[PDB]
């Protein structure tokens, strides 16, 4: 073993760009670090072995840098099948080892959080599973927290969140974040809220609905 | 050796028909493994096929095909692998043997009679096929499912029983009508519809009848050491699931030590070394091409191998049937240029006539006969080197002048590695060409190739198995009829062509490429001193003497003296002033001494010393 | 291009087992040490092993000393993986590869397949018609989804007014939830008059449930 | 100054063989000889081979004829000195040194030299 990081997990470039990405080891790799692409939902390809040899059928674009513990990979101008998860790997010891991955994400201007919140259903009025949801739409960058509120406190655990991978015609994000309650929580409160802290709007556009008044 | 290769002829006529048949006699004489197809095409009636009787194994499938033969002399033959298959389905393939109905009366015109395969006890891959054979008994009275194997019952089966003859039963001395023939040692053996339950093979119905699991076609005791062939190795008399490892590990570290012990993998075999033309590879595989990053390297006893490249990998030049060029079937004016300067091809070369009347919609340029120079710097080819046409202008082949060697580890028709044929021309002039690795050589229907016979083929081959393949060519009679033969210097008469410049050793000395009576030690002006039979000049100051010389070696101070001036130790027409320094100092006008010397000046510039005493440095 | 195909993934209970098969396509498996590697949800990349074409002698990661079991059938271009025991810790898509590494380190790779534990039983979806609250209608354009919740395991299958409605609608990658189970959104974004009067339609199936669902919003 | 720089000796075997390497500095090797030169440890001295870099010609001692090789490499400016069927008879301090310009047969340019001993 020798961990094998990457840096930094998130970097935004578009069609033309030169690009770069590194990899950093937790102990001497001098010429023993290799580096990777994996598409979504994709095979992984090697495209660069002992820092610097680019491999077979690798395309045009491609390079790689470094020794020691620190390793760099650089695209020389970024194509539209770029975005996607990077890795680098050791091959020094036993067992062998990459690291967390990094996504080249698409760059395009900022846009605005357009968003929703849902009490519970009509039917979950009947069934009593009150699984409530906050929708994101039309929003860029990736990068944002979004979570629950109820009366004034947070609540998580209960809670679970899931996002659209991206059209390169526009890239902007949807999401969705959900929290699983009963009816017996329904009426242990006054209101239920969802926080909106994102970039895309001049303000977090926190959302809310009610035990009472939904 | 008691393995040899197969073949790949696969319903081709052969290039000569005349002597398909003694091509047979030297590729499987008394060979026991074939690694490769056996195949058997075209064999007329009178074929003494005989030599065939020791085949034990095949990798490949069996093909016996278009023969005029009654019978087929493979009594030996234990099993059949699969490793390649006929239309990618049979392992068995018997085609269209007696005569199709011809204008021919003759009571017995060939056609197999009979299966005569009396040993066949395992088939581990493909089907069994037999079409258009009018004459063959019992292929119907066959339990083929105790053959196909046991784990592998992929048992496709396509027979053919339209008899033009009648068949009696086999010897009543059988149990039952289970038999490959007529006789009483015709019997058929059962290995698998006598057994039962967990005894997937045996040799009678007892449970002591059953065999071993690493034992294929059968066996005599009960043990792995028992047994006739094994289904995967056999090492040294054990039936080992795998050969024995090349290295040792400390199982948590996994820091490694090389094993003495270890086997590399070769066809039903483990052996502890590759056999000479193949490569060794650092996972123990014998191959025939590098692994991927991987190159062959001119490892110490000759017996090559593919080790890894620490840095990426050196771009040697691909021949026709390898990478690049896998379905080319031919050099063209396209792919001559990726050739130029390579002195190691890894590949195959071929010249049909379509290499040099190169077709205008399939839109190519007829070849230039002065194209071909881009191949004089080459040394060893890793495939063949076939030839069927050349240019009238060419009476030989001396764009190859400087080729040592060709392999033959792709073989053309899977049988041979240089083939010579309808080319016309007088000689070959193949002045370098010492070796061929595997395969065999064919000259055929050449007008007017003479010499072929002075050619000493006992040192080019290196198995008992090789020989060259001629008929149709010039008569060597007509070539004492146009009264020329090899040189009086070429020695025992073996050369490629006519005069000093073609023979395969010299009896005297060499001059540069030429083979000489004498060099010009005392005889002439231009002297020339002896380096273990080769001849050469020094820089010219070994001035004639009559009777000696005056600089033995090119570092010219060594035969006796100088021509004309000294400066220590070397000689010198004049004494010389350098206009480039490196470090500031020229040969600072150096004045004749009266033997000679060129003797450097007294003052560093200014006031004395120009050679002449006059003006000639700066300052 | 030359690549790679796997099988055999699926889901199990806590401490039963699987075995995965990883076939070569676009190059001979005889001459090249053939690798297990795995993605764990959300992660980058572990090494699980490397086994040899020419004897199935093999090299797992220390995770699996006397765990995991490698094969090799050099008789169709194919290797085989048999997994042990666990409780979700080694959860992961799992890919094939092969090696470069004078050492372990890979150049050709293939799509992989997944394998995950939990103890459910195989439950069709809970389902909840996503609305805004008309506390959250726009002016404009709105959005709105349907939820497929707490079943077990993948597939589901969500889909818009019989299929028909591809204009602004969207679907998420599943959350195995706190459960122990599955869920995903689906969800779409329209003018609020025609939300309130041309009503759209979620149309959905589980297929390990075989559960067909449908719901409008 | 002009300078080399001598490696590659060490301890051997009688019998065995060992290859000396001598590196140049200041100048590249192309109006060149090299030679390789030995001291008995403080005491005289012994002339072995040389070689001309750009052509390759080569050239020995009495000493070492049929038992030494003299080679280079004319791109990588280094020069070496193959020796083989060692002898007590080579234990010296070995040294590198050049000449350019054939009226000029005198060693200017040299390194810090590397010992070579032979033992059982």
């Amino acid at each position: 073993d020798i961990q094998m990081t990457q840096s930094p997990s998130s970097l935004s470039a578009s069609v033309g760009d030169r690009v770069t990405i590194t990899c950093k080891a937790s102990q001497d790799v001098s010429i023993g670090v290799a580096w990777y692409q994996q598409k979504p939902g994709k095979a992984p390809k090697l495209l660069i072995y002992s820092a610097s040899y680019r491999y077979t059928g690798v395309p045009s674009r491609f390079s790689g840098s470094g020794s020691g513990t620190d390793f760099t990979l650089t695209i020389s101008s970024l194509q539209p099948e770029d975005f996607a998860t990077y890795y680098c790997q050791q091959y020094y010891i036993y067992p062998y080892t990459f690291g967390q991955g990094t996504k080249v994400e698409i760059k395009r201007t900022v846009a605005a959080p357009s968003v929703f919140i849902f009490p519970p259903s009509d039917e979950q009025l009947k069934s009593g599973t009150a699984s409530v949801v906050c929708l994101l739409n039309n929003f860029y960058p990736r990068e944002a927290k979004v979570q629950w509120k109820v009366d004034n406190a947070l609540q998580s655990g209960n809670s679970q969140e899931s996002v659209t991978e991206q059209d390169s015609k526009d890239s902007t994000y949807s999401l969705s974040s959900t929290l699983t309650l009963s009816k017996a929580d329904y009426e242990k409160h006054k209101v239920y809220a969802c926080e909106v802290t994102h970039q895309g709007l001049s303000s977090p556009v926190t959302k809310s609905f009610n035990r009472g008044e939904c | 050796t008691q393995v040899c290769t197969g073949t790949d002829m696969k319903l081709r006529l052969p290039a000569s028909p005349e002597t398909h048949l003694d091509m047979l006699r030297h590729l499987y004489q008394g060979c026991q493994v074939v690694q490769g197809n056996l195949e058997l095409t075209y064999l007329p009636t009178n074929a003494s096929l005989s030599f065939l009787q020791d085949i034990q194994e095949v990798q490949g499938y069996v093909l016996i095909a278009h023969n005029q033969v009654r019978q087929v002399p493979l009594q030996r033959l234990r099993i059949v692998r699969g490793t390649q298959l006929f239309e990618d389905n049979y392992a068995l393939a018997v085609l269209d043997n007696g005569d199709p109905l011809n204008n021919t009366t003759g009571a017995s015109p060939g056609g197999l009679r009979e299966l005569q395969l009396r040993s066949l006890t395992e088939i581990l891959k493909g089907g069994v096929l037999i079409q258009r054979n009018p004459q063959l008994c019992y292929q119907d009275t066959i339990l083929w499912k105790d053959i196909f194997h046991k784990n592998n019952q992929l048992a496709l089966t396509l027979i053919d029983t339209n008899r033009s003859r009648a068949c009696h039963p086999c010897s009543p001395m059988c149990k039952g009508s289970r038999c490959w023939g007529e006789s009483s040692e015709d019997c058929q053996s059962l290995t698998r519809t006598v057994c039962a339950g967990g005894c997937a093979r045996c040799k009678g119905p007892l449970p002591t009848d059953c065999c071993h699991e690493q034992c294929a076609a059968g066996c005599t005791g009960p043990k792995h050491s028992d047994c006739l062939a094994c289904l995967h190795f056999n090492h040294s008399g054990i039936c080992e699931l795998h050969c024995p490892a090349l290295v040792t590990y400390n199982t948590d570290t996994f820091e490694s030590m090389p094993n003495p012990e270890g086997r590399y993998t070769f066809g039903a075999s483990c052996v502890t070394a590759c056999p000479y033309n193949y490569l060794s590879t650092d996972v123990g595989s014998c191959t025939l091409v590098c692994p991927l990053h991987n190159q062959e390297v001119t490892a110490e006893d000759g017996t090559q191998r593919c080790e890894k490249c620490s840095k990426p990998c050196a771009r040697v030049c691909y021949g026709l049937g390898m990478e690049h060029l896998r379905e080319v079937r031919a050099v063209t004016s396209a792919n001559i240029q990726e050739f130029a300067g390579c002195k190691k091809i890894f590949g195959s070369l071929a010249f049909l006539p379509e290499s040099f009347d190169g077709d205008p919609a399939s839109n190519t340029a007829p070849l230039q006969p002065e194209q071909l120079q881009v191949f004089e710097t080459l040394e060893e080819i890793t495939g063949y080197l076939y030839i069927s046409a050349w240019p009238d202008s060419l009476p030989d082949l001396s764009v190859f002048q400087n080729l040592q060697v060709i392999r033959g580890r792709i073989l053309h028709n899977g049988a041979y590695s240089l083939t010579l044929q309808g080319l016309g021309i007088s000689w070959l002039g193949l002045r370098s060409l010492r070796e061929l690795g595997s395969g065999l050589a064919l000259i055929h229907h050449n007008t007017h190739l003479c010499f072929v016979h002075t050619v000493p083929w006992d040192q080019l081959f290196r198995n008992p198995h090789q020989a060259l393949l001629h008929t149709a060519n010039r008569p060597e009679d007509e070539c004492v009829g146009e009264g020329l033969a090899c040189h009086q210097l070429c020695a025992r008469g073996h050369c490629w062509g006519p005069g000093p410049t073609q023979c395969v050793n010299c009896s005297q000395f060499l001059r540069g490429q030429e083979c000489v009576e004498e060099c010009r030690v005392l005889q002439g002006l231009p002297r020339e001193y002896v380096n273990a039979r080769h001849c050469l000049p020094c820089h010219p100051e070994c001035q004639p003497q009559n009777g000696s010389v005056t600089c033995f070696g090119p570092e010219a101070d060594q035969c006796v003296a100088c021509a004309h001036y000294k400066d220590p130790p070397f000689c010198v027409a004049r004494c010389p002033s350098g206009v480039k320094p490196d470090l500031s100092y020229m040969p600072i006008w150096k004045f004749p001494d009266e033997e000679g010397a060129c003797q450097p000046c007294p003052i560093n510039c200014t006031h004395s010393c120009v050679d002449l005493d006059d003006k000639g440095c700066p300052a | 291009e030359v690549q790679l195909v796997e099988s055999g993934g699926g889901l199990v209970q806590p401490g039963g087992s699987l075995r995965l098969s990883c076939a070569a396509s676009g190059f001979t498996f005889t001459d090249y040490t053939m690798d297990w590697v795995r993605q764990a949800p959300g992660k980058g990349l572990e090494w699980v092993a490397d086994v040899n074409p020419n004897s199935g002698g093999s090299i797992y990661n220390q995770r699996f000393k006397g765990r995991f079991t490698l094969s090799v059938d050099r008789s169709k271009n194919t290797l085989y993986l048999q997994m042990n025991s666990l409780r979700a810790e080694d959860t992961a898509v799992y890919y094939c590869a092969r090696n470069l590494g004078p050492s372990f380190y890979f150049d050709y790779w293939g799509q992989g397949t997944l394998v995950t534990v939990s103890s459910a039983s195989t439950k069709g979806p809970s389902v909840f018609p996503l609305a805004p609250s008309s506390k959250s209608t726009s002016g404009g354009t709105a959005a709105l989804g349907c939820l497929v919740k707490d079943y077990f395991p993948e597939p589901v299958t969500v889909s818009w007014n019989s299929g028909a409605l591809t204009s602004g609608v969207h679907t998420f990658p599943a959350v195995l939830q706190s459960s122990g189970l599955y869920s995903l959104s689906s969800v779409v974004t329209v003018p609020s008059s025609s939300l309130g009067t041309q009503t759209y339609i979620c149309n959905v199936n589980h297929k390990p449930s075989n559960t067909k669902v449908d719901k409008k919003v």
